RNA sequence: AUUACCAAUCUUUGAACGCAAACGGCGCAUGGGAGAAGCUUGUCAUCCCCGUGCAUGCCAUAUUCUCAGUGUCGA
RNA sequence: CUGUAAACUGAACCAACGGGAUUGCCUCGUGCAGUUCCGGGUCUUGUUUCGAGACAUCUGCCAGAUGGGGAGUUUGGCU
RNA sequence: AAAUGAAAUACCACCACUCGGAAGUUGCUUCACUUAUCGAAUGAAGAGACCAAUGGGUUUAGCGUAGUCUGGCUAU
RNA sequence: GAUGCAUCCAAGUGGUGUAUAUCGCAAACUGAUUUCUGCCCAGUGCUCUGAAUGUCAACGUGACGAGAUUCACCGACGCGC
RNA sequence: UACACGAGUUGUUCGGAAACUGAGCACAACGUUAUAUCGUUUUGUUAGGAAAGUGAAGGUGUG
RNA sequence: CCAAAGAAGGUGUUAGCCCAUUGAGCCAUAAACCUGAGCGCCUCAUGAACUGUAUUAAGCGAGUAGCACUGUUUGGGAAUGCAGUGUCAAGUUGGCAGGUAUUUGUCUGCCAAAGUUAAAUACAGAGUAGGAAGACCGAUAGCGAACAAGUAGCGUGAGCGA
RNA sequence: AGACCUGAGUGUGGCAGGACUACCCGCCGAACUUAAGCAUAUUACUCAGCGGAGGAAAAGAAAACAACCGUGAUUCUCUCAGUGAGCGGCGAGCGAAGAGGGAACGAACUCGUUGCCGAAUCGGGUCUUACAAGGCCUUGAGUUGUGGCACAAAUAUCAU
């Protein structure tokens, strides 16, 4: 709960990475059926890639 | 706290802000030796967590090593015997990176007793690995108990023996349940355990 | 690092303040220096010496005012609100140490300064270096010379801060290198 | 089997070159300021033989243009380069012939010798006794000069390099034949040791890839590829046309 | 006195560490101690012994022991 | 206009100042004695100088070909 | 919910479209950089700069276009 | 033609020819003069070439399935010719 | 030339070293290596800050 | 004679008695090691009855875990551990482990990526110190060596070796 | 014309190397042999090789086992077990683990984080019977954090 603010002001300095950008380059553009095929390869996981592509839609709608 | 947001610039290594200080530091870091004492750690957030105050006696070492897997050292690339060992490149050490950057610092610096070591940047040739290392013989070592045991004299080489936590990763420790069945204590010490033929007195 | 494209994270520490205000800003973390380990252990001396006279439970006595001059004991002071504002050092070698430090300030409101040297905030408090000081509460003596120093420095940071995260520095070409990128439009 | 003598030469340990009644590496004069923003006279004292090549060295002393002493340079000799001629190696510097004025600045189709590749490497090519280059053409906008070398490959080079003015000295060597083993026994002995050349197809399978057999034949064909291991690169490497013309 | 036990002496080397090394060789400091010619009965000239110190690396450290840097800044 | 360019034609040599300032002096005209800059062209965000240059080479990876250069092993039975 | 051929509407979530224009990523790519990297030379022995869109921010001084902490100001 | 070629080394700003610079180096063959050195490029080799010639490597692209995976495709230099 | 006992080798200048360089070696550093006892190393080392030989003001017996 | 006949040895031959031993204790020895401290003080901290009252933020280890590859390792088999490269998290609305892969759920345990830690265990190598034993060998045996044995002697040497 | 930063130089105060290696720890690492051949495999995660400590080393205080009526650091032992596990040219061969009875065991702890403190720390002195679990002077390190304290929406924390 303020951990998360800490987590939320350093994630504000530094920005997304070259994942979490390019992520959202496909979930911009449809793409978002295989937004969580390119966020499985390179996350690791298949749970994890939904909890993050969920995220960068969820970074969409706060433009 | 003050750890918190140091701790959090480092989860995220990969943005553009922290691999452009990567970017210029891997950069020095590409003229200097292979061991070199620094003043103060890189990563005060990572060397205070691995057991690092900055009290004297205390000193903090830049350690480079080479990347890629280990070639194995055979005459003109020629290697004799079972195919098992045919390949000469393909080998990969059985000891991480931050292990043998340790035994470097070792083996130059028989005074000092290396206690950890942690990841301070990577370019595609070099890995600069900030080993901690302890004077045992300076009296606020000597006189302070959180850190007096490695002054004690078993722990001359820990990082020749894999008793550092780089060591204790490729010796399998780390895993205690099923998964190091035959890891534990040791390689040997289970191969010893499994493989003696026990002779009782009365069979 | 003036060649390079320089992030507009890291860029915010070579937008320093002028000299015109950065004497001021030292002038007050001077006089609000913490005790020089003689005015320290002299003054919890008379917690004693008036003490053990007093006849009991009237020992109370605490730092007379300051500002608070550590790096976690400053970032608290801003995490509670309670530093007034914070000064910023220009350099520190793991720059990362303090990067974050002028962010977590408008996350709070807290007017910040990135000031031009990490030597001089130590020279006003007494250490040899000093990442960041954050000067809380002041006596009355001394709330005119600050009230504006917040007012000069955040019309230098907080009232910046939309230009100041989108800021790419650097890309600064040579002497060598650029005055011929000037003979050549002069053969245009 | 065994290394092969060509792969078991790269160990130099015997078949390393010899120089010890050589004289220091011959190579222009240091590129420093004086020889980029005018000249610097020069004047030819010795010319002696390093023992190995059949091009006359010649000992040019210049002065340090910094400290007072008398440095001295040892060069390779064009033909005709006598002791005290006064040779003028610089930007500014006469094109007579000896002199080394840079490459860019040599008049075109001019002749010359112990041109340099890179602008400061003191000159490689053309420096073997009688080898020369032809400058063919300079490109002022590109600022780099086309010399043929005395091998017909004409390449590019900077217009900044420097070059020497004539052809190497010992010119006509090669022509004058040994008529006898004894005295291809004293070249190569100033030389490195590769002396006498016992041919592969003469020794036995173990040692090279055309030895064996009961007669003296190379089994299958010379020509090797460019992309063969080393020891078994050996006779035709590469070769893209094949014997006599 | 012999025996047994428990503070010394402990040559030349050797990790060997002043340099070297098939040299019982060669120095640099630093004391002191011989020997003497001159010289003022003694006093230190080279010569010559004795002893200490002097290897590299590393750590700590020096009442403000010295420094370098177109690293940072300021008077 | 806009740029460092004061030099041998078959063996010579060139390396530690002139002036002005600063302090007293035989003083302030003249000077004897420490000192400072000038020049033999002021600053450089600033690479030692070039040259190539995000291409390379080759840093590291994998991949595909090639690969007796090399290794290991094999090279049945009958009669 | 009446009311059409080879096709059904106002409280509108939205997949309903040959094209038109920039944005934004991306490859393809040459253009110029240089700072990484590379090679060479060198006892690292003289590198570029008169000179002003050249950029530096130029402690500045204004002009719009602005944004504001909403008298500090800056951004373009 | 030197960021070369031949080559060493376990690796390295390592080493050899090379203190060299095509009158050179490396690599073959034949074997002094003289005299000639024929025909055969199908083959197997070297060699270039690759526009189109035929085909391929992970990578990259797509669609499939909830997802492991499937089905592709880029046919790309190479390898065929 | 065996065995035993006893003796026997005299240096300012002879040879050697102190004191040269050659083919070459390789301590250091530096690099590399799991690892070094590896490699580079006088035709001059080292990403490389590698040294009292001299000249001096001042200190000192004493009119 | 025996609380002593085996700590079974010595002595000119087979010894309980000739000698040395050995015993249950004592002058106890320094009480310089420590046995509970019987202590002894000089100082030093730190233990309770408490008047009022707060901590709150929970967060708890990142080129790490994971994944992909390919190399090794393992009984560990759609990976047991590790390594290398590419990739690279999450945050207790969690992470890992629950020996068949995958997705979707539940449940159970646990909280990696920091550190110390006795004992039981291995070893007769320094026998270092002290030993005690044996259905062992008995001088071609037992260690190579019962003795001036790693010796003499051999080998350029590593070594070999009576 | 000075601080700081990054580096030097020698002065002091030290340390490291070497030996030993039976056991132990890390890396490296075969082959003969077995498979009636042999290349997977086996030998063997062995020998040799490099390195490093100790009187033991190592391990060790659960990101453990289990699936039960649950167990509770490590180590060792008997046992599970030459295994109706399993790996394996599924061949030769290989091959553990939980549980159980034990030995041992007054065995647990401390950093970092977190919150509250913020130099109470460290080192050079000095003073005391050497008292450095202390006194009192110290910029000398240190604020780029030494040190102190608390352990959970549940407690009681916290000061006289
Ligand atoms: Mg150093
Ligand atoms: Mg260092
Ligand atoms: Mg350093
Ligand atoms: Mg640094
Ligand atoms: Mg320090
Ligand atoms: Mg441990
Ligand atoms: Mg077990
Ligand atoms: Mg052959
Ligand atoms: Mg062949
Ligand atoms: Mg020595
Ligand atoms: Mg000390
Ligand atoms: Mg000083
Ligand atoms: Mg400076
Ligand atoms: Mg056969
Ligand atoms: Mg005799
Ligand atoms: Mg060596
Ligand atoms: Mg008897
Ligand atoms: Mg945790
Ligand atoms: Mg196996
Ligand atoms: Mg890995
Ligand atoms: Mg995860
Ligand atoms: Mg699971
Ligand atoms: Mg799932
Ligand atoms: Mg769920
Ligand atoms: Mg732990
Ligand atoms: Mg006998
Ligand atoms: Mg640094
Ligand atoms: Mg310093
Ligand atoms: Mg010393
Ligand atoms: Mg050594
Ligand atoms: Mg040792
Ligand atoms: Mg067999
Ligand atoms: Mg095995
Ligand atoms: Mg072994
Ligand atoms: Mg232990
Ligand atoms: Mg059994
Ligand atoms: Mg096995
Ligand atoms: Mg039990
Ligand atoms: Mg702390």
């Amino acid at each position: 709960k303020h951990l998360r603010a800490v987590k939320a002001i350093i994630a504000d300095l530094v920005g997304l990475s070259p994942l979490e950008k390019r992520v959202q380059e496909f979930l911009r553009v449809g793409k978002e059926k295989r937004a969580l095929k390119y966020c499985k390869k390179r996350l690791g996981d298949f749970t994890a890639a939904k909890k993050k592509r969920s995220k960068m839609e969820e970074a969409l709608r706060h433009t | 706290g003050a750890f918190m947001y140091l701790n959090e610039l480092w989860k995220k290594k990969s943005s553009d802000v922290m691999r452009f200080i990567q970017r210029i530091r891997s950069w020095e870091f590409r003229h200097q030796h292979t061991v070199v004492r620094l003043r103060r750690p890189t990563r005060p957030e990572k060397a205070r967590m691995l057991g690092y105050k900055t009290k004297q006696g205390f000193c903090v070492f830049r350690v480079r090593v080479r990347r890629g897997g280990r070639k194995r050292p055979v005459h003109k690339g020629i290697t004799y015997g079972k195919p098992k060992t045919s390949g000469v490149l393909g080998m990969k050490l059985n000891k991480n990176n931050q292990a043998v950057a340790e035994q470097r610092l070792g083996k130059r610096f028989g005074n000092l007793r290396v206690l950890n070591s942690y990841w301070v940047n990577m370019d595609s040739t070099f890995k600069w690995y900030e080993v901690i290392a302890v004077d045992p013989m300076c009296k606020t070592i000597r006189r302070d108990p959180r850190i007096n045991w490695i002054v004690n004299s078993v722990h001359k080489h820990r990082e020749q023996r894999g008793l550092t936590s780089a060591g204790r990763k490729h010796r399998g420790l780390r895993h205690k349940g099923h998964k190091a069945s035959k890891l534990r204590p040791s390689y040997r010490a289970a191969w010893r355990r499994n493989n003696r033929i026990v002779f009782l007195r009365k069979r | 690092q003036r060649r390079l494209k320089v992030p507009p994270a890291l860029n915010q520490f070579t937008k320093v303040l002028d000299r015109a205000s950065r004497n001021e800003a030292l002038k007050l973390i001077k006089k609000y220096a913490p005790e020089t380990r003689k005015a320290r252990r002299e003054r919890l001396h008379k917690a004693a010496e008036e003490k053990k006279k007093d006849p009991k439970k009237t020992v109370s006595t605490r730092a007379p005012l300051a500002v608070v001059t550590g790096l976690q004991e400053v970032t608290r002071a801003i995490e509670k609100k309670q530093a007034r504002m914070v000064v910023i050092a220009n350099n520190v070698d793991p720059v990362e140490l303090v990067l974050w430090m002028p962010n977590l300030c408008r996350a709070n409101k807290i007017p910040y300064a990135i000031v031009k040297d990490m030597a001089r905030l130590g020279d006003a408090i007494g250490r040899k270096t000093a990442t960041c000081v954050a000067i809380t509460d002041v006596n009355a003596e001394d709330e005119a010379t600050l009230k504006n120093l917040i007012r000069s420095v955040n019309a230098r940071f907080l009232s910046r801060s939309d230009v100041i995260r989108r800021q790419w520095g650097g890309l600064q070409l040579s002497l060598r290198s650029r005055a011929e990128l000037r003979k050549k439009h002069a053969r245009n | 089997g065994k290394t092969v003598l060509s792969c078991r030469k790269g160990n130099g340990s015997v078949y390393q070159v010899h120089g010890h009644k050589r004289l220091g590496p011959a190579k222009l004069r240091i590129l420093d300021y004086a020889e980029r923003h005018g000249y610097m006279r020069g004047v030819v004292k010795s010319i002696e033989h390093e023992a190995g090549r059949g091009a006359a060295l010649a000992r040019v002393e210049f002065r340090h243009p910094y400290k007072f002493r008398r440095v001295k340079e040892l060069m390779v000799a064009p033909e005709g380069m006598f002791t005290g001629q006064s040779v003028f190696c610089g930007q500014k510097a006469p094109l007579a012939i000896g002199n080394v004025l840079p490459l860019g600045q040599i008049t075109e189709g001019c002749i010359v010798c112990n041109v340099e590749a890179k602008p400061g490497d003191r000159g490689t090519l053309a420096r073997a006794s009688g080898d020369y280059c032809i400058i063919i053409s300079h490109n002022h906008e590109t600022g780099r000069t086309r010399l043929k070398l005395p091998s017909g490959q004409k390449k590019s080079v900077p217009s900044t390099s420097r070059a020497m003015i004539g052809i190497i000295s010992g010119g006509g060597r090669i022509e004058k034949p040994v008529l006898k083993a004894g005295n291809s026994f004293y070249r190569f002995r100033g030389k490195r040791n590769c002396w006498p050349k016992v041919r592969g197809v003469a020794r036995n399978p173990v040692e090279h890839p055309h030895g064996g057999g009961n007669h003296q034949h190379i089994g299958h064909p010379s020509t090797v590829s460019r992309h063969s291991p080393p020891g078994q690169k050996v006779g035709l490497i590469a070769a893209r046309r094949t014997g006599r013309i």
